[PDB]
């Protein structure tokens, strides 16, 4: 199989909460999965713990994923 | 004593809206960036385009000053709705602002109410993605007649990239129906008050292939489509017994279309209304009013409420600001 | 980045409460201002205004994003003037509201400001007697009291012997002097009290002539013993570490002295808030509100009507786990 | 028996929906009354249309509404 | 501004009468209209606020109450 | 920063080797790249996530590609 990790550290706790609360519902809204996904946050940082069968299958969620992210991100600032 | 100031998000489909309106018609800010060629690419365009608009937003109005905070739910893609609700409660989170998930369809007619003097209309909903005939019967928005399989401004479209034209094809096919002057043998599809425009377009392409000039194509696919438009809204309209007739969504900037329905309603005594230009085709600005209307009569929902709904119909709202 | 500012609204029974205080433990607004229960409620309705009003002094209206208020238990009239007041708010604010149960937010104040994680938490009030344990993904009444509370008990004795109405402290004072109990019925059924029977034999040695500062060493040794007796028990069932003593009659020093030693008799801990935060205030109805609110709590205007018979397990703990 | 009817303007419309909404709640919390009581909101004004059977009934009634939209204005 | 109008209906023209003069003569000092029509009692209050209005209809009903706990 | 560690097993360690050659060096952010008996291990450290994902989607293109050609 194809396994991956992902960390996402952040300046502030408060900032890594607010991404991870946005990005959680995200996260539950998955009915039909292209790879097993486990979502944490660990103190300043959000974990990304993804296990999947081959390497497109992990390139779609890792996408998904860090587009999430990347729009939580880019909101709060600015 | 002030009035109550509501974001809106839009972000179902290729286009991407912030607007800002308050408890009152005044709409302070409405901007909507279009995506020029998929679903994961437009999901992404989505994610660059929304922190965009939002600093623009957030200098017409300061960011202290927004109460409500409302986006598109649904129904429309997948990834593209999530852009728009992680987007939506990011906000919700930041600000500290409650937030109102909005079904798209009945943004389009509710911002047509506030800029058009509908009332109590039978509205026909023609966009990109979607073909319906919606009214306020019952105590809910239902749908009394809508398309089998394709929109008619995805019918349009997918014409359009097959003769070689501009992806935005629907104006583009407008243009060159007036030059044709010849109507072209093709298929009339209405079933009740449904219709079907996938055997009107693989006729019509195949018109095409049979070397039958493009102009006179363009001229009989509106020619067509439109009646069976003009038809079923005709039907629904004595079915629920509604005295305005709406049309919205993007192809309402069709001028052939206008005059069609806007004859027919002249010929059963009723008025015939469309929104203005911004606000006829997908923008944030009507999700904001949407939202401000729920949210104002009584409507709380918490951030478990807000995961998307692809596929929301449009009888599965309970319309608390009618009434 | 910056916390969450909430108002409270206190306006069960008789104290009209207001307080603010912020996501984390920091207090920035807290003053409570001291029968008929028609009478009270108009009593609320012209003290909330002032409070308020004095509270948008010392944080500005506009920084303050939650609302709650005390949605019961409590008396009916008083209740209604509290809700009113803060969907009134709400709606002016532009700010979302949260009804709060007043017996927890007793014991959530309590778990703030003290060393207490998961205890086993004694309320004992001027309308309530109860012993609250979390206990099963729930707050739950172990042991309550039948008839009156304890609190009321003394009020009711104390407007008896001519002593002004807040007769709890005036009780206390008197009881150190007597120095001899008088015969009266422990009156203790499993894990429930009766204060009720304890009051009748407690006037009529009154009128038998015994000294009134005996009979107050007397009430104070039965109905304190008997409250301590169902906290020890409970504190068996539940299977705690720690035991709180929350409500305006944790002032009591005696009190105090039985449960700490009971506590430190069977290796468990004891903790009594600042007494700001031990009576009914408002600053415990904010923190309770925020408490929920945080972990993800929203309630429409419909939801916030009052509820003069709130069961403890009637609410759904989503800030503890 | 005993009929009433009273009425309360506000300054502007605004101000007459939000106190309205506040007791409105409190209109609909009541399960046993002492009257029958009408509360509705026409423009700027609140409207209480009240029926008791006796004087006692409607001076309950009264007090409990009045206190309560007294309460929401002087927050406002 | 804030208005008022109750209306008080007696068994029998007397008696409403009986109950106005009674409630009118001991009760001598918002702008007030106290009237008797017939079998019925008219009450027309005009006041300031809602306080100042609650106050005065608390006074005329304990009287109007007051009256009748006469004749009964 | 952002960081990220993938790990791709194939079956056998022979055939690693050639998909870590064949990406390596037809293919000329931080990046670590290295190979590990039958795994292919990569170590990516990026400034933010929309960088981290542009580097990710590069290489996890590059080995589908590899597969491909050994795979039938
Ligand atoms: N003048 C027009 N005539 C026909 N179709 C049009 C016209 N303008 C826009 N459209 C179509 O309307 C759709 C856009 O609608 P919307 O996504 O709701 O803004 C696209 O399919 C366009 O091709
Ligand atoms: N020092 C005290 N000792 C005993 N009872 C008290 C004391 N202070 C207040 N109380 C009682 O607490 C009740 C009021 O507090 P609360 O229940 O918080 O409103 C009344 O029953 C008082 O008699
Ligand atoms: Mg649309
Ligand atoms: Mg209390």
């Amino acid at each position: 199989r194809v396994q991956a990790k992902i960390e996402i550290e952040f300046p502030s706790e408060d900032v890594a909460k607010v991404v991870y609360e946005a990005v959680l519902y995200e996260h539950l809204s998955v009915p039909y999965r292209r790879s097993e996904i486990d979502f944490k946050l660990e103190g300043k940082k959000i974990i990304l713990d993804i296990k999947a069968t081959d390497s497109s299958a992990l390139r779609g969620t890792v996408n998904s994923y860090l587009r999430w992210i990347k729009a939580a991100i880019d909101v709060i600032e600015v | 004593m002030d009035p109550m100031i509501c974001l809106g998000l839009e972000g179902t489909a290729e286009k991407t809206g912030v607007g800002i309106v308050t408890s009152d018609g005044e709409v302070l800010f409405n901007k909507t960036i279009m995506y020029k060629p998929n679903p994961r690419e437009a999901a992404d365009h989505h994610a660059e385009t929304f922190p965009k608009l939002i600093k623009e937003a957030f200098e017409v109005v300061d960011k202290n000053e927004i109460d409500l905070i409302a986006f598109s739910q649904g129904p429309g893609l997948g990834p593209s709705l999530r852009v728009t609700a992680t987007v939506a409660r990011t906000l919700s989170l930041t600000l500290k602002k409650p937030i109102i998930g909005v079904n798209h369809c009945i943004a389009h007619i509710e911002i047509g109410k506030l800029t058009t003097e509908a009332e109590d209309p039978l509205t026909l909903y023609v966009s990109g993605g979607n073909t319906q005939v919606i009214a306020y019967v019952s105590k809910k928005y239902r749908v009394f007649g809508e398309t089998l399989d394709i929109a008619v401004g995805n019918c349009l479209d997918q014409f359009a990239r097959y003769v070689n034209l501009p992806h935005p094809g629907g104006p583009y096919i407008e243009e060159l129906a007036r030059k044709g002057k010849k109507l072209v043998d093709l298929p009339y599809t209405v079933k009740g008050m449904d219709i079907a425009f996938s055997g009107l377009l693989t006729a019509a392409m195949r018109a095409y292939d049979a070397g039958e000039r493009l102009e006179d194509i363009c001229y009989s696919l509106q020619e067509y489509a439109f009646s069976m438009l003009t038809e079923i809204t005709e039907r629904a309209l004595a079915h629920t017994n509604k005295g305005e007739v709406m049309l919205v969504g993007g192809v309402a900037a069709n001028n052939r279309l206008r005059e069609m329905l806007k004859a027919m309603c002249e010929g059963q005594n009723v008025d015939f209304y469309v929104p203005p230009k911004e606000f006829c085709g997908d923008n944030g600005a009507m999700i904001a009013w949407l939202g401000l209307l729920m949210h104002k009569n009584g409507r709380w929902m918490s951030l478990d409420e807000t995961k998307i709904i692809p596929n929301y119909r449009t009888d599965m709202v309970e319309v608390n600001w009618i009434k």
